[PDB]
């Protein structure tokens, strides 16, 4: 931990999680701009938090240009400091700054391609992210986007065992979690990225539920209510109810009208009901949507 | 399907093979430990088996804890009166890593018979984190085993439980299992379990994935076979008691085969 707080100069607060605050800071010796995350300890009198033990252990092993970089960890008895690489903004703030402009298609395609790269790298290292949403995706001035906030990530085994159910921000949560399935897998991160893809195009969340059942219902009203044909096992799932309204699948060109045929193909495969048929990040990298992909800087 | 991550299982297996080498403890740490022995470590691990069954922890948690303990003792000299505190902090950390619902610190202090304070457990937690440099996502025997299980045709729960049981036995005796990688003990456990239950052998499909043959597994196989034969007599018995439970198909009641033909 070559880090030592003395060499950092605070700049401004940039964020706050449950387990502390993040500050933009500047390394007085190298010039490097960093994000310092302070984790407050024994604020629950239970020692180092499980979230922090998981974030540090997994982010130390994950070195990918599209994954946020943990540069160091400062371990004090009363405080844990996580030293991250600094990025200027998250995708939520950019989409909101891109209100009436739109995000240009080359930038959407670049961002989705990089997201899938970072995600594939996670899955190849047996890490599920389990909280992909625009707020947790960081962008820089050079046109990079990176998965961040590994506070809910988890190292999985093959095959997966039952893990925490209370996972993924609601708007981005996969149907199999909503239906209380015993097991979920890498497919839940793809679902999230699918929602994000749509949201980059429209600048509005694809399924903004205000409850678990409303979330499902909104999904069903867009993609159709799943049956045994589209999704074998669905009617047996713990929180499946026969009484569920049976909505017709709407033609996918209506779900995100401005999207071209390739984009719609890719999106459909990210939001496939059956987690077994849902495209993987690895396979998605090869989808024709990306044939002409480049990496332009953000426009703002 | 996706629960067995078809598009990632190979990448993951390869990555675990690399990591198990970086997470490997020193094979000869007990000689450099002035005041603790293989026998004391056996007592500790056997205890941890009982702690896990009382709190209904995953087996993966048990394996992680043992990894943490062995790595810790590989660089940190420990008095016998403190071996339990190390073990408790290990089990706490493993729980926080791996369990949906870890036991509280208080529950960990309780299981020590007030031998140690809450303050001591949390301070050891910090120490173990420092010594391991937060490198907690260690490959275990179990992580290898569950992949190997996908090569059974058909799946047999007696095979699966028996392999888990044998792998766990190996946690107890630093000598001789500190000299074998998790992936290799898992391989030996899997072949021994398969042979015992169905008479079949380490399959060619697993030769294709691991590069391990009965030839490369033979040394560990001979050790594990002896451990299986001698298990009723071993001073530590918590794993056998545990594997009587129907949760585990009562596999500890199966008779070891007398010979391997290997
Ligand atoms: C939150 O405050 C800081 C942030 C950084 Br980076 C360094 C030092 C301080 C102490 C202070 O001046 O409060
Ligand atoms: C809230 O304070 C900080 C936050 C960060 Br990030 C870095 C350093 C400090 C000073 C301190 O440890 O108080
Ligand atoms: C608000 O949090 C951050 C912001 C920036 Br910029 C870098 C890293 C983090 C920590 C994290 O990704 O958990
Ligand atoms: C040898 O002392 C112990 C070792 C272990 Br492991 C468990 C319990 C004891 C007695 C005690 O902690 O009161
Ligand atoms: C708390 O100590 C660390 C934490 C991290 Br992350 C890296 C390195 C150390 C010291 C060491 O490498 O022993
Ligand atoms: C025997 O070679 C390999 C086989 C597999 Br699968 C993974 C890694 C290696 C390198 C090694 O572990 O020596």
């Amino acid at each position: 931990g070559p880090g030592s707080m003395e060499n950092f100069q605070k700049v401004e607060k940039i964020g706050e999680g449950t387990y502390g605050v993040v500050y933009k800071a500047r390394n007085k010796l190298t010039g490097e701009v960093v994000a310092l995350k302070k984790i407050r300890l024994d604020t629950e009198t239970e020692g180092v938090p499980s979230t922090a033990i998981r974030e540090i252990s997994l982010l130390k092993e994950l070195n990918h240009p599209n994954i946020v970089k943990l540069l160091d960890v400062i371990h004090t008895e009363n405080k844990l400091y996580l030293v991250f690489e600094f990025l200027h903004q998250d995708l939520k703030k950019f989409m909101d700054a891109s209100a009436l402009t739109g995000i240009p298609l080359p930038l959407i395609k670049s961002y989705l391609f990089q997201l899938l790269q970072g995600l594939a790298f996670c899955h190849s290292h047996r890490v599920l992210h389990r909280d992909l949403k625009p707020q947790n995706l960081l962008i820089n001035t050079e046109g990079a986007i990176k998965l961040a906030d590994f506070g809910l990530a988890r190292a999985f085994g093959v095959p997966v065992r039952t893990y925490t159910h209370e996972v993924v921000t609601l708007w981005y949560r996969a149907p199999e979690i909503l239906l209380g399935c015993k097991y979920y897998s890498t497919a839940v991160d793809i679902w999230s990225l699918g929602c994000i893809f749509a949201e980059m195009v429209t600048r509005r969340a694809l399924f903004p539920g205000d409850s678990e059942i409303d979330q499902l219902f909104r999904i069903f009203r867009t993609l159709g209510t799943p049956d045994e044909v589209v999704w074998p096992g669905v009617t047996s799932m713990p929180d499946y109810k026969p009484s569920f309204p049976k909505w017709a699948r709407q033609d996918f060109s209506k779900v995100v009208p401005p999207l071209d045929e390739d984009g719609r193909s890719l999106l459909s495969q990210m939001l496939h009901y059956d987690p077994n048929k849902r495209i993987s990040a690895k396979a998605a990298l090869a989808h024709p949507f990306f044939q002409d992909v480049t990496k332009p800087v953000p426009h703002l | 399907g996706v629960n067995e991550v078809p598009d990632y299982h190979e990448d993951i297996h390869t990555y675990l093979r690399e990591m198990e080498v970086k997470c490997k403890p020193k094979v000869g740490y007990m000689k450099k430990q002035p005041d603790i022995t293989n026998s004391m470590r056996a007592i500790l691990v056997d205890w941890l088996v009982e702690v896990g069954e009382e709190y209904k922890l995953q087996n993966e948690t048990l394996h992680l804890a043992v990894n943490y303990i062995d790595r810790f003792l590989s660089s940190m000299s420990v008095l016998r009166g403190k071996l339990q505190l190390v073990g408790t902090a290990a089990m706490l950390l493993a729980s926080k890593f791996e369990e949906i619902y870890p036991p509280e610190v208080a529950e960990f202090v309780y299981i020590t018979d007030d031998t140690y304070t809450k303050k001591q457990v949390l301070r050891m937690e910090h120490l173990v984190l420092k010594v391991l440099a937060f490198d907690l996502a260690a490959p275990t025997i179990n992580q290898f085993l569950t992949q190997y299980f996908l090569h059974q045709q058909p799946a047999n729960c007696k095979v699966e439980s028996l392999a888990m049981f044998l792998g766990e036995l190996s946690l107890i005796d630093a000598d001789p299992y500190l000299k074998y990688l998790p992936s290799v003990i898992a391989a030996a456990a899997f072949h021994l379990a398969l042979y015992t239950v169905t008479g079949q052998s380490w399959p060619e499909s697993l030769v294709q994935k691991t590069g391990y043959t009965l030839e490369t597994l033979k040394p560990c196989l001979l050790d594990l076979h002896q451990t299986y034969l001698r298990a009723p007599q071993h001073a530590q018995q918590s794993i056998r008691e545990k594997y009587k439970n129907s949760k585990y198909h009562g596999v500890s009641l199966l008779n070891p085969p007398e010979t391997l033909n290997v």
